[PDB]
RNA sequence: ACCUCGGAGCAGAACCCAACCUCCGAGCAGUACAUGCUAAGACUUCACCAGUCAAAGCGAACCUCAAUUGAUCCA
């Protein structure tokens, strides 16, 4: 454009002509002269000028304000509560659509990972992510999903369209190695088993209205038609659809992953997997 | 009235509803200084948990 | 990140469409992001201000100044203090304005 | 609050301020108020209903809170059971 | 379309005896 | 695959099949307090942006084939203002801003109206807040009727 | 003078409240409102903690 | 007529019964100029009311 | 001589204003505990901490005086 054709003249651009961006570099002000010299801008004498003031808070004697106020159980236990990072059907939708989920695979955490929908943290005590159903209306993607936290309204907007919701929990351990597990196969340690739920977990996930991975199978359907008849629209039967084998992938636990097993060692160089052998490791790597 | 409506003026019969202007609520500032927690749900539109990016 | 698959029904829901191919003869030239995402994002400065900045603006700046000021004429009644910024491609548009510049942007051939 | 420490050379927190307080993502700390569970007896029951409310605070009471903490307590933490969900956002403002 | 269906989206009513009889 | 100890085939040895989780239950779930779906016309004529949406639902009552003449009539009865002028019973609700919740709403409300218009034992109770005025003035309204003879 | 005294409800135990009473009298038992019952019971005078 | 009941124009109003040329008392021999009309009041309006103008 | 607060003139008719200017006082009381629970809108002792009035609903038969007082921690 014009900005080649006014740079095809004048002289070269060398280190003789750098010109940074006006706003950007302030000049530097220092405390010599008149205008800023005097008391260097400090005011008058005292505590003001000689720096010895109190510290932030202070009120001269007077009791100060974040000391009146009794305590109270705001933050008592905030270090050791479970966070979910949201997930909304509208956002899984557009990253079905852009490409970066696709929806012939069984999606878990590691895939969601990968396409960078979510952001999941090891620390801060994150304990998977949970399901928004913000995007329920214009939602048409028919793809499993294994969500840790989802809801009654999500879980009937995926089985509209031909979904199946497992509702699956982890320790933070689960969650490091699920996040990024190039490290964790660069590290050189074998893969662990799962850890059981807590004790105020177990009746949300062995349930059925829950989606839980612990629950039986025999309660499954009977959930799925109360939320069919709940939330209207006819309930279609994924027996008779092309992906039936993918959407049966139910993810048996002590596994953290899915075609893997826990005990076997990932090598990145040298594409070869070691499968542990004798007895006692292979009993407690089933246990 | 509905039979009326029906066979004597040939149209529907028109429904109203008392209403009521709406309650009247100052500005809502940005440090609400001495006020309950409740302050924020006198602007608030739906009593619903609200996501955007997420 | 690999190209989005073309799609059976273009007007592909959740809100996005591909941009057209040979696009039109225009003076200028809005570009896509690593998302293919139309670039018009919001900006605040302090705590009041509040303007739309478009941060791919490739050719004549002043033609889609024209035109966009012509647009948000009849939205306004004034006229829109706008910023014609050409050793970067923004342009930055006084007032809340986004999902009308993205409706315009991709009803024009962006 | 000591600006700079001897090991680590980061900002340090005041506790109390987590203890008395809770700040919200919006930019507002909720208190209470004090003698709400003392001498119940001598005041009218409009009182005692009135100190049992969450109140906010002000503007320099809010710099001063926020400037006795670091950057842990001003994220957006996002609880399974939090009753104060719907207070993070602050929707419909003009400046 | 029927020209009998002039009804307006308000209504008033010029009746004094009319705001004490709906107890409002 | 992979199996352990903890697989939901070991917990619990009578669901072990492949499709045990997927078999619908419509042969042994097929009552008459189902609602078809089919002959109910839902539709959608209100997006606002007081974020609520309108779900309206209309059926022809006087054609339905899945209720009972007492249980109609008596519904048809006590709800006779939110009939359309061509039979026709409209029933909307504005509480939430997605559409299934309204949805569900709405097939809730005509589950219960249809449970309590077959119960024709119901308890009513005495309210005292706007039907005593209207007592009142047909009580004086009656009073005022003393002559012998009228036809038309 | 005059002392503080707790009244135990005989219906829904856990609601108590205070109240004032003369030093020189007996007990109380007066009619005050139980929240968990919606209605009204009988309260008796038991364990003074207050001497005013 | 009926004062309350116009549903188009607020002022105006509606036309219910209307004689003339009764003879005396014989409010059976005079001609007929509009047939009576019951009244019909909406459901969400207030009170109507009608006067009988002689 | 005083260490907290209220009233009368200084300060006269919206408001605020001090003195080691001159006087009355208060650290309580005579009777029922719905002296129950929520919830729009304001004044605010010149800041804050504090105090006070109240629309309406569920619940029930159909409150007087001027100051009249005590926070953080802990038990
Ligand atoms: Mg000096
Ligand atoms: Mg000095
Ligand atoms: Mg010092
Ligand atoms: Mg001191
Ligand atoms: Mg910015
Ligand atoms: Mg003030
Ligand atoms: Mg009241």
């Amino acid at each position: 454009a014009r900005a080649l054709d006014l740079l095809r003249g004048l002289p070269r651009v060398s280190l003789a002509n750098l010109k940074p961006n006006p706003g950007s570099k302030k000049p530097e002000r220092r405390p010599r002269g008149r205008r800023r010299g005097r008391k260097c801008g400090r005011g008058h004498k005292g505590e003001r000028q000689r720096g010895t003031r109190p510290r932030l808070g202070f009120e001269g004697g007077q009791t100060p304000f974040y000391i009146r106020i009794p305590k109270y159980g705001f933050n008592e236990g905030h270090s050791f509560r479970r966070q979910y990072k949201p997930l909304s059907l509208n956002r899984l939708q557009y990253l079905i659509d852009l490409g970066r989920v696709d929806p012939s695979q069984p999606i878990d955490l590691t895939q969601l990972v990968n396409g960078r929908g979510v952001t999941i943290q090891p620390l801060k005590r994150d304990y998977g992510v949970q399901l928004v159903e913000e995007g329920a209306d214009t939602f048409t993607a028919k793809v499993n999903i294994e969500v840790q936290l989802a809801s009654e309204l999500a879980i009937a907007a995926i089985e509209k369209n031909g979904g199946v919701v497992t509702t699956a929990f982890y320790d933070p351990r689960s969650l490091d190695i699920v996040c990024k597990p190039v490290p964790f196969f660069l590290r050189g340690q074998p893969i662990p088993k799962r850890m059981l739920p807590p004790e105020e977990l177990v009746p949300y996930y062995t349930d059925a209205k829950n989606r839980g991975y612990l629950a039986d199978p025999a309660k499954f359907p009977e959930a799925r038609l109360e939320l069919a008849r709940k939330y209207g629209y006819i309930l279609p039967d994924i027996t008779k659809d092309e992906l039936f084998k993918m959407l049966c992938t139910r993810k048996d636990p002590r596994q953290i992953f899915f075609g893997l097993a826990p005990g076997w060692v990932v090598n990145m160089a040298d594409k070869k997997i070691l499968k542990p052998t004798d007895e006692n490791l292979l009993k407690y790597y089933t246990s | 009235v509905t039979y009326i409506f029906h066979q004597l003026l040939d149209m529907r019969e028109p429904v109203f509803e008392f209403v009521r202007p709406p309650p009247y609520h100052p500005k809502q500032k940005r440090f609400p200084h001495r006020q309950p927690l409740r302050y924020l749900d006198r602007y608030r539109d739906s009593h619903e948990p609200t996501y955007g990016i997420y | 990140i690999p190209d989005p698959p073309k799609h059976e029904h273009y007007p592909t829901p959740s809100g996005w469409q591909p941009p057209r191919d040979p696009p039109p003869n225009l003076p200028y030239f809005v570009r896509r992001s690593r998302m293919h995402n139309i670039p018009v994002y919001k900006d605040i400065t302090h705590g009041n201000r509040q303007m739309t900045v478009i941060r791919k603006v490739e050719g004549d700046i002043w033609a889609l100044q024209k035109d966009v000021e012509d647009f948000l004429s009849p939205l306004l009644g004034k006229t829109p203090v706008t910023q014609v910024n050409e050793v970067t491609g923004t342009l930055r548009i006084k007032g809340y304005f986004d999902q009308e510049l993205k409706a315009w942007l991709l009803e024009k051939g962006f | 609050l000591t600006y700079f420490s001897a090991r680590k050379g980061k900002r340090k927190t005041v506790k109390a301020v987590i203890d008395r307080f809770l700040r919200l993502h919006c930019g507002l700390w909720v208190r209470r108020k004090a003698g709400y569970k003392k001498k119940l007896w001598k005041k009218t029951p409009a009182r005692k209903k009135r100190l049992r409310e969450f109140v906010f605070c002000n503007k320099t009471q809010s710099k001063l809170l926020d400037k006795m903490t670091t950057s842990f307590w001003k994220r957006r933490n996002w609880y399974v059971d939090d009753p104060y969900q719907k207070y993070h956002d602050r929707t419909n403002l003009k400046v | 379309p029927v020209e009998n269906e002039a009804v307006a989206p308000e209504f008033t009513n010029r009746n004094p005896r009319n705001l004490e009889l709906l107890s409002v | 695959e992979f199996k352990s100890i903890y697989s939901l085939d070991k917990l619990y040895p009578e669901s072990q099949g492949s499709d045990t989780a997927w078999r619908v239950p419509n042969g042994a779930k097929q009552a008459d307090s189902d609602i078809p779906l089919d002959r109910l016309t839902i539709s959608y004529c209100r997006s606002s942006g007081k974020v609520n949406s309108k779900a309206e639902v209309r059926f022809h009552l006087a054609t339905a084939e899945w209720i009972a003449e007492p249980v109609r009539q008596k519904i048809a009865i006590t709800h006779k203002n939110k009939i359309n002028r061509l039979g026709e019973l409209i029933l909307t609700s504005e509480s939430s801003r997605y559409q299934f919740r309204n949805l569900a709403d709405c097939l809730q409300k005509i589950r219960d109206m249809i449970t309590e218009a077959s119960q024709t034992p119901k308890e009513p109770t005495k309210e005292d807040v706007k039907l005593h005025r209207i007592r009142i003035e047909n009580m004086n309204r009656e009073r005022l009727r003393q002559k012998r003879i009228h036809s038309a | 003078k005059n002392i503080l005294v707790r009244m135990v409800s005989e219906a829904g135990t856990g609601f108590c409240f205070n109240t004032k009473r003369n030093r020189l009298r007996e007990k109380l038992t007066l009619l005050h409102y139980d929240p968990v019952v919606k209605q009204r019971v009988l309260f008796v005078e038991k364990k003074k903690i207050r001497s005013l | 007529t009926s004062l309350d009941g116009h549903l188009l124009e607020p002022d105006a109003e509606y036309l219910h019964w209307l004689l003339t040329n009764i003879p005396g008392n014989r409010v059976a021999e005079g001609q007929v100029t509009c047939p009576y009309l019951p009244p019909f009041p909406a459901r969400g309006s207030g009170i109507h009311r009608l006067a009988f103008l002689l």
